Parts: structure tokens; C-alpha cells; sequence
């Protein structure tokens, strides 16, 4: 029983909500829902993996619609807070933030803490008095430096770029997979709420594209906005896409980048010259074969050892 | 099309196609802000046309098959290149595909309105024209 | 008009009124929406009309300093102004919440998308600008 407080709230959000146009995804909703009690009231660390406008936020919306399921571990609320990508001065300032944000109503001094300890200190008393049983979420984790200050062994939920993030904290480690895609007919859904055309209204080149494509939310998405405008013509933007498509030359998008390179660059600036070129030489593999360890021997240079702990 | 998505341009979508469009004042604003560029810009496009597609060759299969009837004399005319516009309207073959695509009415209103335009001899020259098309309009359309 | 804001049926949405500065951009509004009820069930925490303009990053700043004043009138809270972008946000979030919700905030003159990025929140938001088109770059 969702109550009538989480019912009106969700207007406003504590955390995003789902997509206008949106497939549910049957496959992970229940299972997800049945991880997280798995918790039990214990501590843990959940992790959602993804990047700026692939759906990271909206796996969630429609994962997390059961509220029983959380009802009972965190009383106090949920919290969104946008993290992104800090260095050293930028998480001192984020914590100066972060001290304001549990005093709405400046009922404590206006005055903010001066170095990392202090407001390890000032947030732990407010969490400890005046929000206990509340869950904060971390989204755009990129550093480690950051999860240094909150590696304690808390129910921890954050986003990042990869699930693996759980393994330099200490707790019961979850993690989505996120074994679901969309087919044909849940693409037709997305595109009939998009043009608002039946989906046996739509053009024999709408399923092709679908058939091409095999559904995917992020393709169909971005098509349809463009077909919107172009006269309905799939193959112009199907056989550009196959020249070098949009995610190699940067368009007009809702998604906050429309350069893979843009996020990705963090995690492969953050490395060493010898991995960020062995990362960039994995592209004369023909796709999409699944190769064993000892094909990369010769083309990085590097033992057998070493180039299964850099895989 | 971005330049509609930012008030710069007015779009009449014709169903599939999209036949942009300019208030009278907002085509007004630039007449004046712009200069000597706009000749230079009427100049250019006769030649990079020919590069491409003759006005003779210029077929009703276009886009821009009447575009070009409609405004290249008045390009070579604002563009005050009398030598080119005598060129291009003195010819029974530009006359021939202006009539059958547009219509000789524009035709003989600009025999008339450039009279003051062309060069003494030519202005002679364009008044035989204006006698001329007299004779057609009765199986033109 | 009218029939078209009703449209909104208290569910989120983004109205956009464009035109420039002296040219009857205001004078439409005033006209169209003079029907109270209207928008009696949809903002009775009142509208206000804020005027943006053409700001560039520290002109975002000082414009959210402002708008913390703005909501507290009676000065009930702290005459200390937000620091950064990111604390304004949660102020003005916490003041919208719990003191002034069910309000309309009009954004007018409207020029630059890194404003609109501060915004773009999926919530009732009227507007004026350049171009309708403005829509298009926010959710809703
Ligand atoms: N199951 C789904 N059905 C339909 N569309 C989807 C689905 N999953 C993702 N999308 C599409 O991907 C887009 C991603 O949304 P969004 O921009 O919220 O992603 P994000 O990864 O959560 O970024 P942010 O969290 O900063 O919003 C959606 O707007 C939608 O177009
Ligand atoms: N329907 C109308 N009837 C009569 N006059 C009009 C009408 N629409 C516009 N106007 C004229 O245009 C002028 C525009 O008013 P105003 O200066 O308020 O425009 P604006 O675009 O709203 O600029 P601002 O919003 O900064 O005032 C009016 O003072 C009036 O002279």
C-alpha cells in the first residue's frame, strides 16, 4: 500500500520519476523489488550502473514502484542528490552543500564547515538526531577519493558507471545486471506514444527499422523526434546511421551528451598510458566475438598474467 | 530549420514538404542591413546555377523549376548586371520555359518594369519584346 | 487559449509565450487569460512575474540571490544570500516547498539554454521568450 504521502510527493520528486514515454521493464521490476529485500534491515551497498541519458535513472522509476518493499527501511525519506564528478576542493564545497541541505529551515547556524572532518562531523549529528532512517543517494559517482568519507559500512544506495564500484566499500554488495532489453512490440509502444499512431499504423519502415535495430529504447527515441520534422523517411536516417551514426557526430539531444567520449573519457583518462592505448587497441577485433584471454598476448606485448589483470 | 526553431524564418509545412517564408517586415530588417553583399550575392549564384544547372535545362521536374523564372531577373536586375539580364531575357528559349512553367503575365510586366533598367538599345530591343508577346497568351496554358 | 491551459489538467507542463520587447508579448497574456477560474485550482499560492532577461553565468548567480529574497519578503529567515548555483537550488527548492508551493513562477525574456538548464525540472513553468520552440529543450 503506497501511502498517500509517497502518492503526492511523487508529483515533486524526491528522486526522478519515469519517463512520459516508457516501457516497463517487466523483467527487472519484480526481480530487483526481491533483492532489495535482501537487505533485511541490514546494512548494504546497491549500485546502478549506466551514463548520462541512457536510462540509468529510469531503470529505477519503474524498479523501485513498490513502496512496502522500502517502507520499513527508510521512514525519513528519500533524498537525490546530484554528485558528478568533484576533485578534492570540489567534495569540500559539495559537503558545505550538504550541511545546508538538512537544515531547511535554518534552524541551526548559517555558518558552514570549514574542512572535511568537521563536516563528517556536523553530518553524521543531523543524520544521527534530526534525519535518521533516511536514505541519500549518490548520483554520478566517479572517484574514489569521494567514497573515501562514506565507506562505513551504511545502506548505501548511488549511481555510477559500473556495478563493480561496490567492491572498494565494505557491506553486502547488490547489483543489477540489467538483463532486459525491449523488443518489436514494446518499440511499437514507445513509438504509438511518441507519434500517436497505432503501432498497425505505422509504416512498413517503422518495423524494419525495429527489425534492424531489434527495439532499442535509445534508437527508437531519438527516430522518432527526428522523423517528427524529416518526412517520414527511416532509411534516410537508417543508412546515414550506418555510415557513422549520431552518436558519432553530435546532434541537437536531450541526453546531456551526445559523445559517448564525454563520460566514458573519465574512466579512461583516469588510467595509465600503457591500459588507455591497450583500451583504444581493442577496436581491430572483428565484432562480435566473445575471444579468450591469450589472443591479446601479442598485440599488447604483454604476458599472459598481465593481460588478464588489465582485462 | 533551426533557423525557425529560432524566429529567423517562418515555415508553411505543406504537408510533406516545407516552403519557408519571411513577415514583410522581417525580410525588410535585412534590405537594409545589407549592402553591396547582396549584389555580389545575386552575381554569385548565376554562376554557381550554370555550374550546375542551366536555366534552359531548368525542367518543371524541379523543386526550383520555377524559382528561378520567377527571381533570376530580379537578380541580374538588383544586381544591376544590365549586360546579364539583356543576356538572359532577350532569348525565345528562356521565354519559351518561363511561359509553359510560369506564365507569361510576370513575363511581360517585367518587359515593362525594366525599361528603365536596361541600357538605351536595349530598352528598344525590349520593346519589340513588349510587341512581341502580344502574339502568344492565347495558346500559352 | 484558455480552452488550451485547461489542457494541462493540473498534471506538469511548460507554457511558452514568445515575441520581443515592445511588440505585444504581454498585452496577448493580458487578454487571453483574464478568466480567474481558470487557474484558481492550479496556482493559488499566486503568480508572479520575474523578469530574467539576457544573463550570462554570474548573472544566473546574482539572479538566484535575488530570487531567495524574493521569497522571504518579511526577511523570517537570514539575510545571507546562497554561495553557489547548487545551494540557491536547494533553498529556493525548500522555500517553494514549504512555504510557497502551489505558485507560478513566470520566467520573462528568456534567451539562453544554461539558464533553462537550472529549470528543466518536468514542472508546471510559464514563460516567455524568443521562439516557442523553447519547449522542445525541456521535459514536460
Ligand atoms: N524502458 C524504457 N522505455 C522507453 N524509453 C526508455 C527506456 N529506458 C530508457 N529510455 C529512453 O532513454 C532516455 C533516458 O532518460 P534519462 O535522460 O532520464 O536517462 P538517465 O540515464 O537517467 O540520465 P539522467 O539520469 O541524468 O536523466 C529516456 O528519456 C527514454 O528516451
Ligand atoms: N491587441 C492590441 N491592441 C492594441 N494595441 C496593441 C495590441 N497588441 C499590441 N499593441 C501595442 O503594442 C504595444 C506593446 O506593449 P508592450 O510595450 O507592453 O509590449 P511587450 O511586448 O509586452 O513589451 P514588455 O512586455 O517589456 O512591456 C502596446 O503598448 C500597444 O501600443
Amino acid at each position: 500500500g503506497i501511502t498517500s504521502y509517497v502518492r503526492t510527493v511523487l508529483c515533486e520528486g524526491g528522486v526522478p520519476q519515469r519517463p512520459v514515454v516508457f516501457v516497463t521493464r517487466k523483467k527487472l521490476v519484480n526481480a530487483i523489488q526481491q533483492k532489495l529485500s535482501k537487505l533485511k534491515g541490514e546494512p548494504g551497498w546497491v549500485t546502478i550502473h549506466g551514463m548520462a541519458g541512457c536510462g540509468k535513472s529510469v531503470l529505477a522509476a519503474e524498479a523501485v514502484r513498490d513502496h512496502s518493499l522500502l517502507e520499513g527501511c527508510f521512514p525519513g525519506g528519500v533524498h537525490w542528490v546530484s554528485v558528478g564528478k568533484q576533485d578534492k576542493s570540489g567534495l569540500l564545497m559539495k559537503l558545505q552543500n550538504l550541511c545546508t541541505r538538512l537544515d531547511q529551515d535554518e534552524s541551526f547556524s548559517q555558518r558552514l564547515p570549514l574542512n572535511i572532518e568537521e563536516a563528517k562531523d556536523r553530518l553524521r549529528i543531523l543524520m544521527l538526531r534530526k534525519h535518521p532512517r533516511s536514505l541519500l543517494i549518490l548520483d554520478d559517482v566517479w572517484d574514489s577519493w569521494v567514497l573515501k568519507a562514506f565507506d562505513s559500512q551504511c545502506q548505501i544506495l548511488l549511481t555510477t558507471r559500473d556495478k563493480s564500484v561496490t567492491d572498494s566499500v565494505m557491506g553486502p554488495k547488490y547489483v543489477v545486471p540489467v538483463e532486459s532489453s525491449l523488443g518489436k512490440e514494446k518499440g511499437l509502444e514507445i513509438l504509438s506514444l511518441f507519434v500517436n499512431m497505432k503501432k498497425a499504423d505505422l509504416p512498413e519502415q517503422a518495423h524494419s527499422i525495429i527489425k534492424e535495430c531489434k527495439g532499442s529504447p535509445l534508437v527508437v527515441s531519438l527516430i522518432g523526434a527526428l522523423l517528427r520534422d524529416f518526412p517520414n523517411r527511416w532509411e534516410y536516417y537508417l543508412k546515414q546511421l550506418q555510415n557513422k551514426q549520431f552518436k558519432r557526430i553530435r546532434k541537437s539531444s536531450s541526453y546531456d551528451y551526445e559523445a559517448l567520449d564525454e563520460a566514458m573519457s573519465i574512466s579512461v583518462e583516469m588510467l595509465r598510458e600503457d591500459i588507455k592505448d591497450y583500451y583504444t587497441d581493442l577496436s581491430i577485433l572483428q565484432k562480435d566475438v566473445k575471444v579468450p584471454t591469450k589472443v591479446l598476448c601479442i598485440l599488447w606485448d604483454m604476458e599472459t598474467e598481465e593481460v588478464e589483470d588489465i582485462l | 530549420q533551426e533557423f525557425v526553431n529560432k524566429s529567423l524564418l517562418f515555415c508553411d509545412r505543406n504537408g510533406k514538404s516545407f516552403r519557408y517564408y519571411l513577415h514583410d517586415l522581417q525580410v525588410d530588417f535585412l534590405t537594409e542591413k545589407n549592402c553591396s553583399q547582396l549584389q555580389d550575392l545575386h552575381k554569385k549564384i548565376i554562376t554557381q546555377f550554370q555550374r550546375y544547372h542551366q536555366p534552359h535545362t531548368l525542367s518543371p521536374d524541379q523543386e526550383d523549376c520555377m524559382y528561378w523564372y520567377n527571381f533570376l531577373a530580379y537578380h541580374m536586375a538588383s544586381a544591376k548586371m544590365h549586360k546579364e539580364l539583356c543576356a538572359l531575357m532577350f532569348s525565345l528559349d528562356w521565354i519559351k520555359a518561363k511561359t509553359e512553367l510560369v506564365g507569361p503575365a510576370h513575363l511581360i510586366h517585367e518587359f515593362v518594369e525594366y525599361r528603365h533598367i536596361l541600357d538605351e538599345k536595349d530598352c528598344a530591343v525590349s520593346e519589340n519584346f513588349q510587341e512581341f508577346l502580344s502574339l502568344n497568351g492565347h495558346l500559352l496554358g
